[PDB]
């Protein structure tokens, strides 16, 4: 049990760490220009709703 | 076992404690060695108690 | 799996809506951040900074507004967004904090998962007034014979464990939690306290410990720690025991009753000085900020005994002070003896001595005291008081010729200081501190060798146990002792030490 515990946090590290590389991912892909476009219509939208 | 998640090991130690469930067998080894001793405990024990008692009318 | 629970997480993120007052900080040195901004906030009122940090506004100045950080400075920096969480200092309160060992925000740091809580209340409340309350009347027995008949604890009232440093001093509380097991286990909400314990500057392998201990003994089920650890920062470790009081004030609330134990104000001070001095707020005496004092009476009278229009309750506290080199004289120690209503002293050549608990009886006073004690073991200890100060007097007498009556009073005296040695984390229940006392009193014992008494305790228990625990059972139940019982008592002492 001890180690299987252990195991999960050790798996969850890995995963951590996996989720850094997909970050960087990310913000290479233009999905880094057009989801600035999606903050600025949902801006727009919460701003009218001001 | 439901706490474990990696369980095939818990069936493993579940039979081997159902199998080895008998850990110790059964004793009674006092009862040669007790009758022995009570016969040997209760002629001396009568024999003591007949004495003193007939000292006591004498 | 490990991915379903992140994936959890993750989902559990979405959207937002304004912020309503950013900052940009100023100039950021010793966890004084100094925000030009935040113009509507409220004082003290929970501020989250761009790196997660929370703060509190302490100086509201006429410009800017210098928020503490609840945090470490690394992880801020000039020029930050300061968000305004617009939430004075609250924390959960509710049922579910009954074994949960939780910071200061609230945070399980057990990993015990999140709070069930009735309410978040704000940790400023101001306690209940002269007309709100209604006098002691309920005792606490803490299972240590000698706190509960030389210095008896009632409810809502407090009474200091003031000592020397590292006597153990949070062992001298533990007893007192672990007592409180025997009434929390009936079903009487009566006799359910529901301690919180209130470690405060207090190192993780201490908490460590803590914690083992209470599990051990099942304690958590009626306990809290709130913990505010030895690197647990400043604004924390100032908060930590008026968060504490807020979880407290609920059960208060509830009309329940529990017991509080500040350990120790002393790091209180020492953060608030921390935080003062900091702040550049003007200092004071012995370098403890201004209003030290004003800090620690705001604590202290929290504590009430509440009255039967507010449904009585409690919420009895036991505040622990660290005095540094037995000096009372201390300005730390002075405002607090003066501000509570009694102390226990326990004392550092008393526990070389070997007397553990180590609580010196001449020092330690309770101005509730026995007003709250249980009238079973009030009936059999008035002696007690007196023997043991006859013994005090006649304890120099102790170097040869020496009068019969101050030999009588020598005999009586080391054999009641060799009684109320008790091996520490074993309370002992009313109904066997009841026995003893009562032999001692008709100084049956004073025949009984002073090697001998350790043995004759534990004997006298079990053969009170095998011989009549009708009677202990009806000594438990009426918890008044009828002349029937008195003499029988006496009887059963005789014949014990007869045996």
């Amino acid at each position: 049990v001890r180690y299987e515990a252990s195991l999960r946090q050790l798996e969850q590290r890995q995963l951590a760490k996996s989720v850094i590389s997909r970050v960087q991912s990310e913000l290479g892909n233009p999905k880094f220009q057009e989801k600035v476009l999606q903050q600025s219509i949902s801006e727009i939208e919460q701003l009218l709703s001001k | 076992r439901s706490v474990l998640k990696n369980t095939s090991v818990i069936d493993k130690i579940e039979s081997y404690v159902k199998q080895y469930k008998p850990v110790k067998i059964d004793a009674s080894k006092q009862l040669q060695v007790i009758e022995s001793f009570e016969k040997h405990a209760m002629t001396n024990a009568k024999e003591t108690e007949s004495l003193v008692s007939k000292e006591l009318k004498d | 799996e490990v991915s379903s629970i992140l994936e959890e997480r993750i989902k559990g993120v979405s959207d937002e809506a304004n912020l309503n007052e950013t900052g940009r900080v100023l100039a950021v040195g010793d966890g004084i951040a100094r925000v030009f901004g935040l113009n509507n906030i409220q004082a003290e009122e929970l501020v989250e900074f761009s790196s997660g940090v929370k703060g509190m506004a302490l100086n509201l100045e006429p410009g800017q507004v210098g928020i503490v950080l609840f945090g470490s400075d690394r992880l801020v920096k000039e020029g930050e967004l300061v968000k305004r969480t617009g939430n004075i200092v609250d924390v959960p309160v509710g049922p579910g904090l009954l074994g949960r060992v939780v910071d200061a925000l609230g945070n399980p740091i057990d990993g015990k998962g999140p709070i069930d809580a009735a309410g978040r209340s704000r940790a400023q409340v101001k306690a209940p007034g002269i007309l709100p309350r209604r006098s002691v009347h309920e005792p606490v027995q803490t299972g240590l014979k000698a706190v509960d008949a030389l210095v008896p604890i009632g409810r809502g009232q407090r009474e200091l464990i003031i000592g020397d440093r590292q006597t153990g001093k949070t062992a001298v509380a533990l007893d007192t939690i672990l007592n409180q097991k025997r009434w929390n286990n009936g079903s009487d909400e009566s006799k359910k306290l529901y301690c919180v314990y209130v470690a405060v500057g207090q190192k993780r392998s201490t908490v460590a410990q803590l914690v083992q201990t209470l599990e051990q003994h099942d304690a958590m089920k009626y306990s809290i720690i709130v913990a505010a650890t030895a690197s647990e920062a400043a604004p924390l470790q100032y908060l930590a025991p008026f968060t504490a009081a807020s979880i407290g004030e609920w059960f208060r609330d509830n009309g329940k009753h529990a017991l509080i134990v500040y350990d120790d104000l002393s790091k209180q001070a020492v953060a608030y000085r921390q935080l003062s001095l900091l702040l550049r707020r003007p200092p004071g005496r012995e370098a403890y900020p201004g209003d030290v004092f004003y800090l620690h009476s705001r604590l202290l009278e929290r504590a009430a005994k509440l009255s039967e229009k507010e449904g009585s309750g409690s919420l009895t506290a036991l505040p622990v002070i660290e005095t540094q080199g037995g000096d009372v004289s201390a300005y730390i120690p002075t405002n607090v003896i003066s501000i509570t209503d009694g102390q226990i002293f326990l004392e550092a050549e008393l526990f070389y001595k070997g007397i553990r608990p180590a609580i010196n009886v001449g020092l330690s006073v309770s101005r509730v005291g026995s007003a709250a004690q249980v009238k079973a073991l009030k009936q059999v200890a008035g002696s007690l008081k007196l023997f043991l100060a006859q013994y005090r007097e006649v304890a120099a007498f102790a170097q040869s010729d020496l009068d019969a009556s101050t030999k009588q009073t020598l005999v009586r005296g080391e054999r009641l200081t060799q009684l109320l040695k008790q091996n520490q984390y074993s309370p002992l229940a009313t109904e066997e501190q009841v026995p003893l006392i009562y032999a001692g009193v008709n100084g049956h014992l004073d025949g009984i060798e002073l090697s001998r008494i350790g043995e004759f305790e534990s004997s006298f228990l079990s053969y009170l146990k095998s011989n009549h625990n009708e009677l202990l059972t009806e000594i438990r139940e009426k918890g008044e002792l009828s002349k029937e019982l008195l003499a029988s008592l006496k009887s059963a002492t005789e014949s014990f030490v007869a045996t």
